[PDB]
RNA sequence: AAACUUUCAACAACGGAUCUCUUGGUUCUCGCAUCGAUGAAGAACGCAGCGAAAUGCGAUACGUAAUGUGAAUUGCAGAAUUCCGUGAAUCAUCGAAUCUUUGAACGCACAUUGCGCCCCUUGGUAUUCCAGGGGGCAUGCCUGUUUGAGCGUCAU
RNA sequence: CGUGGAGGUCAGUGACGAAGCCUAGACCGUAAGGUCGGGUCGAACGGCCUCUAGUGCAGAUCUUGGUGGUAGUAGCAAAUAUUCAAAUGAGAACUUUGAAGACUGAAGUGGGGAAAGGUUCCACGUCAACAGCAGUUGGACGUGGGUUAGUCGAUCCUAAGAGAUGGGGAAGCUCCGUUUCAAAGGCCUGAUUUUAUGCAGGCCACCAUCGAAAGGGAAUCCGGUUAAGAUUCCGGAACCUGG
RNA sequence: AUAUUGGCGAGAGACCGAUAGCGAACAAGUACAGUGAUGGAAAGAUGAAAAGAACUUUGAAAAGAGAGUGAAAAAGUACGUGAAAUUGUUGAAAGGGAAGGGCAUUUGAUCAGAC
């Protein structure tokens, strides 16, 4: 149960906030868990997903496949990993839209800001 | 009326630039609900009223 | 692409005017090319560069005028602060705290004390 | 507009709605370094302003049109 | 809402040979003009004994 | 281009079935006419010939 | 001949465009707008017409200045600028 | 674009399309089209349609008269090109695209995409890679989006 | 006997009920006090690389500056100083600016994109003629300043 | 007996198929109704004990939406009138050109304009809807091009009239009035040399402003030119005002 | 201490569920009407994902038939489910100036229980 008077348990308000969230809020809404290896390595459970991470699909028809993120489509609430596509007989290939909560990050894209963010969340870097 | 004022000619120029169908690249957008121009005007169909 | 305001702030007046007329010539020839081609994605960057240069020139002149009117009574009305019309018309703290000598002596003699009942 | 160049030394420009014939003549002399004989103007049915600028015979509009860069 | 089913301008056309005597929306050119109004049996009208 | 063309052709269908002569034809018919469904006729002056 | 033959003699105008409200309600012989009341200083509105007040009230336009007053109040009518780096 | 390592230039050779015909409005365009039809079925430069060409001396008055002729001929060619009576022959640059980039990036409509904005149709109705499903527009978008090109 | 009419059943039409849904409405409670001559509310006309609206904005025109976040936007095009960055973006924040023609609307007028006057400057040989740029010129009232009026009135 | 919600219970039913809908199948009740099978469908819903109501329709010349018979019926009959060949095209009573026959008959079915409309003008592409038959055609649909002035108008003047100011009414929104019972404003000579323009030394009777694209009014003609513009563009030849 | 159908920010309900609830769940004070003051609508739902039907063949074409995508086109931008009025085809029956109903049985068709 909630205790604060500023939190709302209203389904209409929650659904309106989700469907009219802006881009910088959609960044945090599209978060993905780490692997057990990276979790034991870094001390972090989940991170927001980025355009050059190597993931693994753990749910759905494409469960078991790997690849790099090629696009993070924040408008369509989805992510597009390379080499996970549906092909046609005339030679076309459309990408599959995946949700990031049904993926596992296996390798990060580490720069200055992500190192600061992991140290902010209270992980280790050595 | 072939001898008009600048105010009338200005409103006529805006109404001329507004008279177009829908651009086709707008139909291809993500979650597009505009299917036609619902405010199209024609000279013999409906009048401008100055 | 485009100009950067932190790099424009290290320049002077005639240098900013020269950069302004260069960008204006470039926008002119880009409109000439747009007459033949519909999609030209450099027009947006040249327009934002012109707006940035104009912003920096205006803020330099306004800073000069503020230093010229520093400290004086009767500054110009746009350099004056704008809260609201009612806030500008209200009394100041000095006029609000003006007090008669009779009341001032009364507040000196008998101010409200601190006390407790408990013991 | 192309026909008028090889006809009467006439360049055709789109100008601001706030400009008059003195300002048009002065701006053409400033921008292209020529001498102007005449300026005729109209307001178009789409709401813009168009000027026909006739140059003097010691100048050629074909040269300016090549410089500007649309011919 | 205390004004629901009352924000319209309508008048009864009278006793005649064709239509019933409900108040009807006047005007022209919209599809709503000529339609019945204000009754609890009319579409868009007020309800019987509105809740307080 | 042919995708958007087929889109527009499938979208104009119901307007075509209502026989509008374009997207600018928006004539609205009223429900009932007062001059056709009001009044009575006496022995004096009448409303139509 | 009070109907359709006399509807053919209908080619002048009683009202033209207004300058304050822009509506075509400006009577040319009265020199008065029958909608906004121009050129009177006060804008014409009545309490027996509430739908017209609802049509022309505040918030039906752009609100070019009033839409920022609540933010300026909440921030406290501050002046100056912001500092960098949180340092 | 904003690319710094690019070339920007106009072609200098033109090609007459003899299966097209359209009466022009400019008198210089009509005279120049008479010269072009006299020239033949080979690519031509605008300098070759001059009357001062070829040079019988090295004196620069023939250069000045040829440049004035070119100034008139550009105005003629502007209307001859507008009505598809004549087309330009293009300038090319050899360019390298990585195969792993080609096979990693994907097309939504493989076989059915073409240009529809080009003017020559033999480029535009061409498949570079037929049994992979990549067209000319998609191949040039891959070449533009690669940084290792 | 068929056809035709009517009844009964299966399938197919016409039409949009019922069911399931819901980024909307409606009512109640809590907290707060902030429009305008420093030009408001409202109006007109414009502005996007490719838009008619809705939503934004004013010739710096779907925006400029500053501050935060930290890699997108997406229909296409295009983003190295877009990229281990003094940095995407219809992102959030917003304290600096810009703010056409109007409107209480303020030089006069306005069914007109009409007509003036003053100051500084630049160009035409020019205090007198013409043109461009910049800055001004409403009414009522209050306090003060200056110039005045009246045998209203005092001393010379 | 039945319906929408609420509290409790059946650790109730349900993707091995909830609710709804159809059913020349089955059973129970005097009845309101309840229950089972089959088909269709794809995500929620019941029994009992209680609480509550915007709780049950054949009608109101009821409201809104939909659909019939009449019925392939009435009708598509004012304005004297059409025919032949070729071309185009999937297709021609109706489009284009040619060959014929007619009509308007200069108070024309001709050539221009004023109110009003607003791009309908013209070119290219082109037929789903519209043109009460048709359509390859169009004032339709899609994309563009086109309106050039010292002399033509407006702008200026006043007409019938409208209307501020100074004043005077009215609780007030506002009313009267237009030179009024007001200290109502300009030309210049000055003198000319802080020298630039303070007084000038004579004036000053009129009182704002709006009101005519047919009244009053400074000045332009001819020839050529476009797909579409011209007393405006080009060529030639004039005139008027101001300096 | 009291008022508050406006403005700004929040939290809720034995409230309504697209002919209801505000006129407006959607580019709604919009489209459209009127000289004017004013009057004033209709209109939500493919699918998890457009993967929105490539290719062959008949046709001038719209389209059809194959094929294909999909869990399903008994989901094809006329798109969840698809009632009634009204209509088409097939099967069964009746019919010498209406049709329908009650009691009773014959004929044909069809059907459950059960020993
Ligand atoms: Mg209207
Ligand atoms: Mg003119
Ligand atoms: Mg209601
Ligand atoms: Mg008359
Ligand atoms: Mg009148
Ligand atoms: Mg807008
Ligand atoms: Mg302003
Ligand atoms: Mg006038
Ligand atoms: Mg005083
Ligand atoms: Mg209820
Ligand atoms: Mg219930
Ligand atoms: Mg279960
Ligand atoms: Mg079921
Ligand atoms: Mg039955
Ligand atoms: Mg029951
Ligand atoms: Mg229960
Ligand atoms: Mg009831
Ligand atoms: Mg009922
Ligand atoms: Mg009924
Ligand atoms: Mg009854
Ligand atoms: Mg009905
Ligand atoms: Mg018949
Ligand atoms: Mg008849
Ligand atoms: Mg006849
Ligand atoms: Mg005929
Ligand atoms: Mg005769
Ligand atoms: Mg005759
Ligand atoms: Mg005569
Ligand atoms: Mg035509
Ligand atoms: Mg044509
Ligand atoms: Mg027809
Ligand atoms: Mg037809
Ligand atoms: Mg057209
Ligand atoms: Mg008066
Ligand atoms: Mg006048
Ligand atoms: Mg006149
Ligand atoms: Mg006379
Ligand atoms: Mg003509
Ligand atoms: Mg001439
Ligand atoms: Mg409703
Ligand atoms: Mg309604
Ligand atoms: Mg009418
Ligand atoms: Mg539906
Ligand atoms: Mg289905
Ligand atoms: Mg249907
Ligand atoms: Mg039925």
């Amino acid at each position: 149960a909630k205790q604060s008077l500023d939190v709302s348990s209203d389904r209409r308000k929650a659904r309106k906030a989700y469907f009219t969230a802006p881009s910088s809020q959609r960044r945090v809404l599209l978060s993905a868990p780490l692997s057990k290896e990276l979790r034991a390595q870094y001390g972090i459970k989940a991170l927001p997903i980025r355009r050059d991470d190597e993931v693994l699909v753990v749910r759905g028809s494409k469960k078991g496949q790997e690849g790099k993120i090629s696009s993070v489509y924040r408008l369509k609430f989805a992510v597009q990993v390379d080499k996970v596509t549906k092909e046609k007989v005339n030679g076309a290939s459309v990408p599959i839209n995946l949700h990031p909560s049904k993926l596992v990050i296996t390798k990060l894209h580490l720069d200055k800001d992500r190192k600061a963010l992991i140290q902010r969340k209270g992980g280790k870097l050595e | 009326a072939a001898q008009k004022s600048f105010r009338i000619k200005q409103k006529m120029a805006k109404a001329k630039k507004q008279n177009r169908p829908l651009p086709q690249w707008i139909r291809l957008r993500t979650n597009n609900t505009i299917r036609y121009n619902a405010k199209r005007r024609n000279w013999r169909r409906t009048k401008m009223n100055i | 692409a485009g100009v950067k305001a932190y790099e424009l702030r290290t320049k002077s007046k005639e240098q900013l005017a020269s950069q302004l007329v260069d960008l204006k010539k470039e926008l002119a020839e880009l409109k000439v090319q747009k007459l033949s081609r519909p999609s030209l994605p450099k027009i947006k960057t040249v327009r934002k560069s012109i707006a940035c240069v104009l912003t920096v020139i205006n803020e330099q002149q306004r800073e000069a005028v503020r230093q010229l009117y520093k400290g004086k009574k009767y500054q110009p009305k746009d350099l004056r602060a704008k809260k609201t019309r009612a806030l500008r018309r209200a009394l100041t703290k000095f006029e609000a705290s003006q007090v008669t000598e009779k009341q001032r002596k009364k507040q000196i003699a008998f101010p409200q004390r601190k006390y407790a009942i408990k013991a | 507009a192309m026909k008028k160049v090889e006809d009467g030394n006439i360049l055709v420009f789109q100008v601001s709605m706030k400009a008059n014939k003195y300002q048009i003549k002065k701006a053409v002399k400033e921008l292209y370094e020529v001498d102007v004989l005449k300026v005729n103007t109209l307001v178009r049915p789409n709401g813009t302003k168009k000027a026909y600028v006739r140059l003097t015979a010691d100048y050629d509009a074909l040269d300016i049109a090549n410089r500007i860069g649309y011919i | 809402s205390e004004k629901a089913g009352h924000q319209t301008s309508a008048e009864s056309w009278g006793t005649g040979r064709a239509v019933a005597r409900i108040p009807r929306v006047g005007g022209g050119g919209t599809g709503r003009s000529g339609q019945g109004a204000f009754g609890n049996m009319c579409r868009g009208g007020r309800m019987f004994a509105p809740t307080k | 281009r042919s995708k958007a063309d087929r889109m527009a052709k499938m979208e104009r269908r119901e307007r075509n079935r209502h026989a509008k002569q374009g997207e600018s034809d928006r004539h609205n018919a009223v429900s009932l006419s007062k001059h056709l469904f009001s009044g009575k006729r006496g022995v004096g002056k009448t409303d139509f010939r | 001949g009070k109907g359709t033959p006399s509807f053919g003699k209908r080619h002048n105008k009683s009202h033209t465009l207004c300058n304050r409200c822009g509506r075509r309600s400006f009577h040319v012989q009265k020199k008065t707008c029958s909608s906004c009341g121009y050129p009177a200083a006060k804008t014409r509105s009545y309490n027996w017409g509430a739908k017209a007040k609802r049509r022309h009230t505040t918030g039906t336009g752009r609100m070019r200045y009033l839409k920022h007053v609540s933010r300026r109040f909440k921030n406290g009518f501050q002046t100056g600028s912001a500092s960098k780096a949180s340092a | 674009s904003h690319k710094a390592g690019e070339l920007i230039a106009r072609p200098g050779a033109y090609v007459r399309d003899f299966a097209q015909t359209h009466i022009l409005k400019l008198k210089t365009s009509r005279q120049l089209l008479t010269k072009i039809d006299k020239q033949g079925v080979y690519p031509f430069k605008l300098s070759h349609l001059s009357s001062n060409f070829p040079f019988v001396h090295e004196n620069e008055e023939e250069l000045q008269s040829l440049k004035k002729d070119l100034k008139s001929f550009r105005l003629g060619m502007s209307e001859i090109s507008n009505n598809y009576l004549c087309v330009e022959s293009p300038i090319q640059i050899a360019r390298w695209v990585p195969w792993d980039h080609i096979l990693k990036a994907t097309n939504p409509n493989g076989n059915l995409s073409y240009d529809a904005t080009s003017t020559l149709t033999l480029p535009g109705h061409e498949l570079p890679l037929p049994k992979l499903g990549v067209s000319a527009i998609k191949l040039k978008s891959l070449m533009n989006s690669t940084k290792e090109s």
